[PDB]
């Protein structure tokens, strides 16, 4: 763990960079390889040591402050629960608290908590809803969300469900929809390497409509970049546990715990919209000629694509499909998601994961 | 013709293996060829040694019921699979034929690709593949995302312990990109092929940016803006002679030494075995501790002649890429004094 | 109820989820019970622990379209798999069907019993295959057979490993 609480300046960065978090104080520490006298001097740039390189700015520009703490007190605080969670070294399995004994089965152990949760997701297909939500319900209570101002989008940190340690990694339906992009990836993909490194199971809260479109992404490196989310993952041998609450479309469904990606246990809520991409631009292909016909023969397209739109959203966009597949374990109600979770966990505790001999694997950097 | 006689069904065979060769029709092979592009077998057939290609999976159909997708089921499924030697080693190979279903990935087609890469680890030999084709093929349904994300996950676990080269000469968009990332290198060519996740159409309408396919993810943006393409071959051909150079360096596993070519036996001291191109370097560097001066000077200098540069376009700042130094490959990392007077970048 | 509803959609779960339990009608359960027998279900519930089991791939059905069989596609496909516990100690399960196509093995009941017997090696936990059907299902072809092959490896790979 690295504590920066005061200006770091030249070499005396790149420690805190390779270690595994960086816990910065907002406004009494800096961060930066060079100072901005040499910078204006140099390039015409004035900026003050805040704004180069201050924990606004690391936290929520370059993403490489894991916390920003309004006080020193704050900052020892977050490192003292942060290592509550991890074991001693990657040879010890993580701290558990004392796990709670119930009566089941689970239908039978349904707090008015867990119930809410079958009444979270909106009527209303594209209305956003906060994933917190569903993390506070799911875990025992205290969530220490890591990296909390950057890539918002994508929500990551520790908590724990019936005494033992998890690491969350869940899209955020009110940010950009939940999508991915290059942030995001960068940030669960280091996140998810982490736990693994600490056995540290991993839980996924899946509600990804695909990737945030844009030249800059592509330009960027999002190819690149976005591709190490789904190294980590596949890399992982922790036990992996990935549960869909409403949509998963192309590409992101993969790289979120997707169940050849290597996930254990695939749950999926009756919200869930599994599917190769939305049934808006769907039935452009797929009814193609049908629509060639409704310019030339009888014609009232956008009174067509939108009939066929409907018989397609409501035959395969749905998760059945998938379930009927394998791809996903089992679909349940989102009330029993807690205790899912719980038996899931105990089953893969002692999980045997032999990842092929080699001194390292490569990774997009 | 009896095709209950024995001879009846061998020569059924042949119509099948002859079929393949055109999934589409001849008509198909036609445009390719008029567009200047070659075949999806052709290009196995260009890169690898001559006649030392056995394919796999020549005669699978695809088995969807779908949208009317049982009245289509070209042979192949528009994949061509296989293994065979390049410059004696073997490697295995696959490429993607656009003109079947636009080189969109089905379940059958996915299973030929996770066939290849399950050979490529076992054998714990070097893995092509030769990417070009639209995104998943929707009317299957999930079975293709399915399908994706087997062949990513062997990539992830081959990542490290066999080469794996992607070579980019078509259009390949959507999670089909992805696959090349995640590999060891990647070779586009400069305008014939693109890669990216979402289309011009889409980005147009979401964000009212107004891109081409080619300005969006072609060899030269992911040469110089994203760094993700390693090498912008001129044309297919010389894709080509970039993979074999590339192969010719690295070992066919992590578990096997890099290929050595003779080493001269001198006589030594070094002070006596000093060559006109050693001296040279004596005074190459400038009497002015600024003065910027081309690191490939040296590199050419060091090594027997003959430097396989890796993204030459990107981050010109620093040099990478290899070389042999007394039959020895090794791996060259300099800064470039001529750009950034050397600086270190994030690129 | 409305399908396009969270509400609607949670209430179609619970109607499939009951389904399950007798996917071929209530009948054919009066009919193994008339003959003295308990149900596939109703075996794994006798042997492990009471409220324990926790079914996998529940609604599962076949995706063959050969001789007409696309008419009949009970879900489960003829096996219950899942896990649970016996005296309080983890353990990995599957039971046949066979008033489910007469407990022939098809691609997806194959395939469910496939993902138990991983999970009870991945685990390190037994094995428990309660068996009762007729051999593959002739309609679906050699797809059967493949599975099976894959099925008597996952059994030798296990072999001494896990108690089967």
């Amino acid at each position: 763990i690295s504590l920066i609480m005061g200006a770091a300046a030249g070499g005396h960065v790149y420690s805190p960079a390779l270690t595994d978090f960086v816990i910065m104080v907002d406004q009494t520490s800096q961060m930066f390889i060079t100072g901005p006298d040499v910078i204006k001097t140099v390039t015409g740039e004035e900026v003050t040591m805040e704004e180069l390189g201050g924990a606004h700015t690391h936290m929520a520009k370059s993403g490489t402050a894991h916390y920003a703490a309004s006080g020193e007190q704050d900052a020892f605080d977050y490192v003292r629960e942060l290592l509550s969670y991890l074991p001693p070294n990657n040879s010890t399995d993580a701290p558990r608290y004392q796990a709670a004994a119930p009566t089941g089965p689970i239908e039978e152990n349904l707090t008015d908590e867990d119930l809410e949760l079958d009444t979270l997701i909106p009527d209303s297909p594209n209305q956003p809803y906060d994933m917190h939500e569903v993390i506070t319900r799911l875990l025992d209570d205290e969530f220490l969300e890591i990296q909390a101002g950057y890539a918002q989008n994508i929500v990551v940190g520790f908590g724990r469900i019936d005494g033992r340690p998890v690491g969350i990694v869940a899209n955020q339906p009110t940010h950009f929809a939940g999508c991915l992009d290059i942030n995001a990836s960068e940030k669960a993909a280091r996140f998810v390497r982490t736990c693994d490194c600490f056995n540290i199971p991993i839980v996924m809260l899946v509600d990804v409509p695909g990737f945030l479109p844009g030249t800059d992404q592509e330009y960027n490196g999002i190819i690149r970049r976005g591709a190490k989310l789904l190294y980590a993952y596949g890399e992982a041998t922790v036990p992996k546990i990935t549960v869909i609450t409403r949509k998963a479309y192309g590409g992101a469904y993969c790289v979120m715990g997707s169940k050849d990606m290597g996930c254990d246990v695939n749950l999926a809520w009756p919200t869930a919209q599994i599917a190769v991409m939305g049934a808006s631009g769907a039935v452009g292909f797929v009814y193609r000629q049908q629509l060639a016909e409704a310019a030339a023969n009888g014609e009232d397209i956008d009174k067509l694509r939108l009939r066929l739109q409907q018989e397609y959203e409501d035959t395969l966009v749905n998760p059945y499909v998938a379930a009927e597949r394998g791809y996903v374990d089992a679909v349940i109600p989102p009330s029993h998601t807690r205790g899912y979770i719980g038996t899931a966990l105990r089953l893969l505790e002692r999980k045997i994961a032999q990842l092929p001999p080699k001194k390292h694997g490569n990774v997009p950097l | 013709i009896d095709i209950h006689t024995t001879a009846g069904k061998l020569a059924e065979l042949h119509k099948r293996r002859e079929e393949s060769l055109h999934p589409v029709g001849e008509d198909a092979v036609e445009k390719v060829h008029a567009k200047g592009k070659l075949t999806a077998r052709e290009r196995i057939y260009a890169l690898l040694d001559e006649d030392s290609f056995v394919e796999l999976d020549a005669l699978a159909k695809h088995r969807s019921t779908n949208f009317n997708l049982g009245e289509k089921r070209p042979l192949g499924d528009g994949v061509v699979t296989g293994y065979g030697t390049i410059d004696g080693r073997d490697v295995c190979i696959f490429s993607q034929d656009a003109t079947v279903f636009g080189g969109s990935l089905g379940e059958v087609y996915g299973e030929k690709i996770v066939k290849v890469q399950e050979l490529a680890i076992k054998t714990g030999r070097p893995l092509i593949g030769i990417n070009d084709g639209a995104g998943a093929r929707i009317q299957e349904g999930v079975v293709s995302l399915g399908l994706y994300s087997r062949i990513f996950r062997n990539n992830i676990l081959a990542s490290g312990v066999i080469p794996q080269i992607s070579l980019i000469m078509g259009a390949a968009a959507g999670g089909h990109v992805y696959s090349p990332a995640l590999t060891d290198f990647v070779i586009m060519v400069d305008q014939t092929s693109q890669m990216f996740i979402t289309g011009p159409d889409v980005i147009k309408t979401v964000t009212g940016e107004e891109v081409t396919m080619e300005e969006l993810g072609g060899a030269h943006t992911h040469m110089a803006k994203s760094g993700t393409a390693h090498y912008a071959a001129s044309g297919e051909q010389d894709a080509f002679d970039y993979v074999r150079e590339l192969l010719s360096y690295l070992p066919p596993n992590n578990s096997t030494d890099a290929p050595r070519y003779q080493a001269a036996a001198p006589t030594g001291p070094i002070e006596e075995n000093l060559t006109d191109e050693d001296l040279e370097l004596d005074t190459l560097i400038p009497d002015s501790p600024n003065q910027p001066y081309d690191m490939h000077e040296v590199i050419t200098r060091l090594l027997d002649d003959e430097f396989l540069e890796i993204q030459a376009g990107y981050a010109q700042n620093i040099v990478v890429g290899f070389g042999r130094i007394d039959g020895r490959p090794v791996g060259i990392v300099a800064n470039q004094p001529t750009h950034f007077a050397g600086c270190l970048d994030i690129n």
